[PDB]
RNA sequence: CGCGGGGUUAAGGUGCCGGAGUGGACGCUCAUCAGACACCACAAAAGGCGUUAGUACAUCUUGACAGCAGGACGGUGGCCAUGGAAGUCGGAAUCCGCUAAGGACUGUGUAACAACUCACCUGCCGAAUGUACUAGCCCUGAAAAUGGAUGGCGCUCAAGCGU
RNA sequence: GGGAUGGCUUGUGGCGGCCAAGCGUUCAUAGCGACGUCGCUUUGAUCCUUCGAUGUCGGCUCUUCCUAUCAUACCGAAGCAGAAUUCGGUAAGCGUUGGAUUGUUCACCCACUAAUAGGGAACGUGAGCUGGGUUUAGACCGUCGUGAGACAGGUUAGUUUUACCCUACUGAUGAACUCGUCGCAAUGGUAAUUCAGCUUAGUACGAGAGGAACCGCUGAUUCAGAUAAUUGGUUUUU
């Protein structure tokens, strides 16, 4: 049977469920700052918050590369840089002098170099077999999910003949 | 709307002899003389003025008086092929390979025939027979041509367009590749 | 008529001229009239008639209508 | 296309009694449901419907025009 | 459904049915198309199959790898005693063949 | 160019795909497990096969560490599946066997153990100028 | 060897119509709601993976096929960066593996939500929701597209320089006869004519002296200003100069 | 060949000879092309045509309509948002969809058997809808998980929308608050259209009248998410 | 709605199957599987250089629409920018003169110019046109899988459609 | 004792805002509204985040059909120089293969190849054979239950066995027209396919690296129809 799906009108829909003041705030980072990390304590019930609020922002280099591309696409469009109407006549340059120039193609050269040897130093070759790729499959990574979200203790378990081995990070 | 009356004119030249039964146009020159079977199209020939030809087409609808104006082109085509004649005069372009053009007369056909060699270094040999009534001939004033006369126009213009589709690139690019044998110039013969 | 020649539209600047362009002739020529001594026809036939700029520009003292 | 050498499965203009059935049994539902919406219709509409008038190229519009003023006039001066 | 595997039909359907022949005797379904510029010829023959044998011809084929040598080539005898002609019919042409 | 060589005509291919042949030449090889034969066609069911002068897919079974993880193209120079030739002479060898090539014909080792067939040596003039007795 | 065999890179709006006419047409496209919520669930999930597919391969083509600049020799680097601008070169071959990746999560999400729908018409709608998710996410890359086609055909139309080989590399100002001089000893077909900067990209031909190769590169003239003055078709031949070991000839019209 | 060599080569020995008259005639022949592909395409081929040429149709009276009009911001802002990419902006306590359609529990669960006979037990049921199961969840063990909300049903993220504001972020859902149908389905934590549910406003800024942030706040679900694939919702301010 | 004979009709029909008209009047339509029992869906303010009938606005012997022969200029290579950029890679302004008319330019073109071309104007010719909507009929407006269906033959100034 | 959604579907998301040609309205200036557009859903990275079976498929063997075309044939376009391609159009004539993996949604890999295209005729319940969903009776192990037993489950072993009937199909005879010989041909069926090599030619084209095609010639792949000189195989030639 259908019921009558219906929403009453109310006043408690247009407030606010949860505040929380500035002190309060401070008080949380402060705890954030301090907090330390114990193997011998486990977590019970996780206090609702405003992580966005309360944790610390990134790093300065991290957002300044979150929008470096959006920057330098902003800064000069494709259509202005390549194509029949680009409007682009000076390059973008690491260097500034001749000398400059001369040095950075000598460190360029070697670079170039380096990752060569680096590259060789590191008929077509036989298939790998599929009984190494057992393990990965995915109904038993769905079993593994399925435990993981039925469990509260996790017993992860390591060989001693091989600890760091046979570790799941 | 049904047109209760439409007509055409055509004039004839003094030299031009005209004659019409059953729709077949029937028409003789100094040329040569020319005939075409316009019995699929519904048209009353008169002769309305010493050297005129009247075209009249009697409640017909737009379609039908249109078609007048076909009639007409095609007959006065036929007075001037067998007044003054039709040529086409062709030009064939090459870059490394010269391409070589022969022109016989077939004596039991009587028909021209055109034998092209050597289009960008191929081994067939393309050869491609003239419609009766147009002679091909390899002009001697200017480099690389072929001339087409006749008195039928279709004739000469479907001739040269044999010979344009036999030389057709295939599989290269057009840009790069510029060989063929085009047509030059239209005009008449006189 | 379905099967008609479609008209191009034109994206360009200068317009039809029209009737107004009659009427300023007309009141150009009007007005024209008392002000000189003498009028002349003059024809140029079958010629390019670019140097009739030339002409107006020589003759800066006299007026002259190429409509 | 090669319609006229290799002709494909016919269409079949011959009806079924269950698609005429169900045909005109959505025709009824779909005018019952343009009666109910016309009538819970929130769209204005006029009282007195735009008139088109006297089309031009009847020949006699003129002494159309003559009359209608003479019979606002001739009504102007009885009332 | 459709089939998993693509694979062509056994046999072909152009030598249907597959039943005895109507005579023991062969027959000319068809003659070669009659030129009467060409002088009068006959267009067909009969033997009797005797059997087969081995040859080595010296080939002659320009392109290919057995060219000016020896192969070893099966063939097959038919001998042929001269016929005997007894008889001629005329055949004319109708809507019906 | 795919390794089916032009201009062979037609023989009783005697080895299929799975057969073990012996390594003809000095490359560290032993046998060669045919896999796959180039120029093969399209049937179902149908293994295929090669004979003398074909190219083949094979790997090693025994030999050498460094050549049994690759997939190398071979050319069978010997099989022992009579066969017949346009002379007339139907013939085998005694043992199936191939060499070691590269895509465009030359061979990975230096000489030829035994003779190579006809076939091979006109096919393969590489291993035409690798054998001590072409028969 | 050259950059010749890059595929062709298609518009966004072609991108999208190429997709779904694979989609459409590779794959069976009548299902019955009268049939088994297995069979519905299967022929929609094809499609949604099909579809997610082909985007896969054109994107990984394209990714695969550009040059990776930091696998470059310093000259072939620094010549495409003056020539195409190394950054906006990176950041549209970025974008394109961005929403490669983006359309592989939405089509696994979408496969996941397969896996539960009930109906005909629930499947219908996540498929839908899935293709007109990558379609705007196609739609998203509009500029980058037509950049990387352009820089395509100039990369396809690039000249074929060995930077480690014999080179003859011939620089000076404009209108003293470099091109004339590579004319005379090569066969490469740069033209000559006497107003500045003919040349405008860098050319190289052949010759041959005591039975070994050697290449000539003629570069466009160079002017007396400062680097951060100088423009790409002098920083092509600065480029030249800096990273080609070579004989430079230094021409001089006294 | 390097460089221009196409554009090099046509300076040098120009083009095809027939190339000029051959382009002309092809344009001449546009027209009729264009009405026969428009009476002679079919299918879906046909439809693609004859919508791409409705928007030429259209794209071209617009450039029409402003050539003949050739001949004749909205919210005041300071000058440093000026130039700016800035959003257009446009008791009875009732939400915006007061009604929306009625789930049936059949249509809400599905029975899951179990057993080995032919005969299965059917006490199970699953959840067909997507839902929110909030932190720190564990599932029931299987001997006495009666409903099964599966992990690839669950959202925890949705698309909200401020009306006065006009702008859309992306939330993390805190509470389910009344599924409309049924208190067991809000109980569930179901998310279907008209769902009131709680979500974090701390991205939005919005500070009360005493000075403190106001982090949590009543959303109304305006979409179906078992269609959609993905949470809309508007705040109910 | 009893069993029969005669007469007359209803719905539906009168080219043949099939009893009854290749009936009469005026028009419309040609479909590369038209249409003939349609209204629903596909489907939209949809696409048609198919064919008619209309409505509104506009031009026209002071010469309309189409063409052909010619002009299409001067300040001026307008300002900034660019290695170069002169209407025609770009950014912004876009005025005046001579005017019959001619854009600080519609495209082709040059490295840049040059050159060609379009808008607009004049001469020749000669009488009706142009645009946008509306209503009819026609085509497209999405289709799978054995060989088939306006019931079948077939039908084109119908044996289709409206009265 | 009963019983065993359908002229559906296909290629382009949802919510919210704005613009909007048009529809209406012009005693109210509201309301519908295509085409669009804007918000939410990595500098070619990461690889230390795989998110639940109530819904069951397979495999041979063989035939046919559709086109929504992978290849082959032809054609249009693209900086398409050549070569290799890419997008698209007509086209179902002809092909579209071995093989590995059952700790498992058997789906993905490797190779050969011209290419290894996708579907229907079952799955809108359903007697050819044969493995899984799968499940009578025997048996352990796990979970639940005091227990009989039931399941979140995992494992092992296990009975359906025509055809001589009508029709269809494949072949084989045949009465009546004296027997026989030579024929005709309505109608039905219909068949070939792809690659490689030589030459063209190291030529056209190209800075270089590289690098075609038409005509001509010779083989091979798949299919088809025959045949037994030879080579194998088969031996109750007992
Ligand atoms: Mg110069």
């Amino acid at each position: 049977e259908v019921p009558k799906a219906v929403i009453e009108p109310n006043r408690k829909w247009f407030t606010n469920t949860r505040v929380i003041s500035q002190d309060t705030l401070q008080s949380f980072r402060e705890a954030m700052a301090e907090k330390q990390k114990d193997p011998y304590t486990v977590l019970l019930k996780s206090n609702k918050l405003p992580m966005s609020l309360i944790r610390d922002g990134p790093k300065l280099e991290d957002g300044l590369k979150k929008h470096q591309a959006k920057m330098t696409i902003e800064r000069e469009p494709f259509s202005e840089t390549f194509g029949p109407k680009a409007q682009r006549k000076r390059p973008k340059l690491s260097f500034n002098t001749v000398d400059e120039l001369a040095g950075y193609s000598e460190q360029s050269l070697d670079s170039y170099h380096a990752r060569l040897e680096e590259k060789k130093l590191l008929s077509v070759a036989t298939a790998k077999e599929a009984i190494f790729n057992k393990g990965t499959s995915k109904r038993i990574w769905n079993e593994l999910y399925k435990v993981i979200d039925s469990s509260d203790v996790i017993l992860h378990v390591l060989d001693a003949r091989d600890p760091l081995g046979t570790r799941c990070r | 709307m049904r047109y209760i009356h439409s007509e055409e004119t055509i004039p004839v030249p003094e030299n031009v002899k005209v004659s019409i039964k059953s729709r077949l146009v029937t028409v003789e020159g100094p040329r040569g003389k020319l005939q075409k079977d316009l019995s699929h199209i519904a048209v009353n020939f008169s002769v309305v003025k010493k050297g005129v030809i009247g075209l009249e087409i009697h409640h017909g609808s737009r379609k039908d008086v249109a078609a007048l104006r076909t009639v007409r082109t095609i007959i006065n085509n036929m007075i001037i092929g067998v007044t003054k004649g039709f040529k086409y005069k062709m030009r064939y372009v090459y870059a490394h390979f010269p391409i070589n053009v022969n022109v016989e007369k077939n004596a039991e056909t009587g028909c021209y025939e055109v034998e092209i060699r050597n289009f960008i270094g191929e081994k067939i040999v393309r050869k491609v027979v003239m419609a009766p009534g147009v002679e091909v001939e390899i002009s001697k004033a200017q480099k690389d041509e072929l001339i087409l006369s006749g008195n039928s126009l279709e004739a000469v213009s479907q001739s040269a367009a044999d010979i344009q589709q036999i030389c057709k690139v295939r599989n290269k690019d057009i840009r790069k590749f510029l060989d063929g044998i085009y047509v030059s110039e239209k005009g008449n013969i006189v | 008529p379905k099967s008609k020649r479609a008209r191009v539209y034109h994206l360009t600047q200068v317009n039809k001229k029209g009737r107004e362009a009659k009427e300023r002739l007309f009141s150009n020529i009007r007005e024209t009239i008392p002000k000189y001594q003498h009028c002349f026809v003059f024809s140029v036939d079958n010629m390019r008639n670019n140097y009739l700029k030339d002409v107006r520009h020589e003759l800066n003292d006299c007026r002259i209508f190429f409509g | 296309a090669g319609t006229i050498n290799k002709p494909k499965k016919p269409t079949s203009k011959r009806k079924t009694t269950r698609l005429r059935a169900k045909i005109s049994k959505r025709a009824a539902e779909k005018k019952r449901k343009e009666r109910k919406l016309a009538r819970k219709n929130p769209e204005w509409r006029s009282k007195l419907k735009k008139d088109p008038g006297i089309p031009n190229l009847f020949p006699y519009k003129e002494r159309l025009l003559q009359q209608i003023e003479e019979e606002r006039i001739r009504r102007k001066e009885e009332l | 459904s459709h089939r998993k595997y693509e694979a062509p039909r056994h046999g072909s359907l152009a030598f249907l049915p597959r039943k005895r022949a109507a005579r023991h005797r062969g027959r000319v379904k068809s003659f070669p198309k009659d030129d009467p510029k060409k002088p009068v010829h006959l267009t067909a023959a009969m033997g009797y199959k005797a059997g087969m044998t081995t040859i080595v011809r010296d080939l002659d084929r320009p392109g290919a790898k057995a060219h000016k040598k020896e192969v070893v080539e099966a063939v097959t005898i038919i001998d042929c005693p001269p016929m005997v002609v007894v008889g001629l019919v005329g055949y004319i042409e109708t809507p019906r063949g | 160019k795919r390794g089916a060589p032009g201009g062979k005509l037609k023989m009783t291919l005697g080895l299929p795909v799975g057969a073990i042949m012996n390594c003809a030449d000095n490359s560290g090889a032993r046998n060669l497990y045919i896999i796959a034969v180039k120029g093969a066609g399209a049937r179902l069911n149908r293994l295929p096969a090669g004979g003398v002068g074909d190219m083949v897919m094979a790997t090693v079974k025994k030999g050498k560490p460094e050549l049994r993880k690759k997939v190398h193209p071979a050319v069978i120079v010997r099989q022992a599946k009579p066969w017949k030739r346009f002379d007339g002479v139907f013939l085998y060898f005694e043992d199936n066997a191939g060499v070691i090539v590269n895509p465009k014909g030359e061979m990975k080792g230096s000489a030829i153990t035994g003779p190579v067939g006809k076939e091979a040596a006109e096919l393969w003039p590489r291993i035409a100028s690798n054998a001590g007795v072409v028969m | 060897t050259g950059w010749k065999d890059i595929p062709p890179v298609p518009t966004a709006q072609e991108f999208i119509d190429i997709v779904l006419s694979r989609t459409q047409r590779r794959l069976p496209t009548q299902i019955r709601p009268g049939f088994k919520i297995s069979r519905i669930r299967a022929f929609y999930t094809r499609k949604v993976k099909f579809t997610q597919e082909t985007c896969s391969e054109k994107f990984g083509a394209i990714i695969s096929s550009f040059p990776v600049l930091s696998d470059q020799h310093p000259f072939h680097r620094d010549l495409m960066n003056i020539l195409y601008d190394a950054d906006h070169f990176k950041v549209a071959l970025g974008q394109i593996s961005t929403a490669k990746n983006l359309i592989e999560t939405i089509s696994r999400d979408y496969v996941r939500l397969l896996k539960y729908a009930q109906s005909l018409y629930q499947c219908k709608q996540l498929k839908r929701a899935a293709l007109g998710r990558m379609a705007t996410l196609i739609k998203r890359l509009k500029d980058p597209l037509i950049y990387l086609d352009q820089v395509r055909q100039h990369l396809a139309r690039l000249p074929d320089i060995n930077p480690t080989t014999r080179t003859l590399l011939v620089a000076g100002f404009p209108n003293v006869g470099k091109s004339s001089f590579v004319r005379s000893v090569t066969r490469a077909d740069t033209p000559v004519e006497p107003y500045a900067f003919t040349t405008k990209s860098l050319f190289v031909g052949h010759l041959d002296y005591k039975y070994l190769r050697y290449q000539v590169i003629d570069t466009p003239g160079i002017l007396d200003h400062p680097l951060e003055e100088m423009n790409t078709i002098e920083m092509q031949s600065v480029t030249a100069l800096a990273h080609l070991r070579a004989a430079v000839l230094y021409f001089m019209d006294i | 060949p390097q460089n221009e060599y196409i554009e090099r080569h046509r300076k040098l020995h120009g083009r095809r000879l027939d190339a000029e008259e051959r382009a002309r005639k092809k344009a001449a022949r546009e027209g009729h092309k264009n009405s026969e592909n428009a009476q002679n395409l079919r299918g879906l081929r046909a439809k693609l045509y004859a919508k791409q040429r409705h928007a030429q149709k259209i794209q071209m009276r617009k450039a029409i309509k402003q050539h003949e009009e050739r001949n004749v911001p909205s919210d005041p802002i300071p000058s440093y948002l000026l130039d700016r990419a800035n959003p257009t902006t446009a008791a009875r306590f009732s939400v915006p969809i007061p009604k929306v359609r009625g789930i049936s529990e059949e249509e809400m669960f599905k029975v899951v058997k179990t057993g080995k006979k032919t005969h299965k037990k059917g006490w199970k049921r699953i959840v067909t809808k997507p839902t929110f199961v909030g932190p720190d969840f564990t599932r029931r063990p299987v001997k006495y998980e009666r409903f099964i909300r599966p992990m690839g049903l669950r959202y925890k993220k949705a698309n909200v929308t401020h009306p006065t504001l006009n702008v859309t972020v992306q939330l993390p859902i805190l509470s389910v608050k009344k599924n409309p149908s049924n208190p067991l389905y809000t109980q569930l934590g179901v998310l279907t259209k008209g769902t009131i549910i709680e979500v974090n406003v701390s991205d939005l800024g919005i500070v009360t009248a005493s000075g403190k942030i106001a982090w949590g706040r009543y959303a109304q679900i305006t979409n179906n998410p078992e269609n959609d694939g993905c949470v809309n919702a508007v705040l109910l301010v």
